[PDB]
């Protein structure tokens, strides 16, 4: 399978 | 509406789990490479990887 993407920008 | 190309299996629990061939509405595409998407199939919301799936009819 793909790799997984880093996960997204947290919001403040 | 999009579909699975991948199962994928939840890594935080805010996380949409999903199998192979399910179908998926996207509801947030702006916050990056994971998008929030509601199972037409199960109904759960989600997080998931954009890359496992694809557009669909």
């Amino acid at each position: 399978a793909p790799p997984l993407p880093p996960r997204n920008r947290p919001r403040l | 509406t999009f579909v699975a190309l991948y199962d994928y299996e939840s890594r935080t629990e805010t996380d949409l789990s999903f199998k192979k061939g399910e179908r998926l509405q996207i509801v947030n595409n702006t916050e990056g490479d994971w998008w929030l998407a509601h199972s037409l199939t199960t109904g759960e919301t989600g997080y998931i990887p954009s890359n496992y799936v694809a557009p669909s009819d």
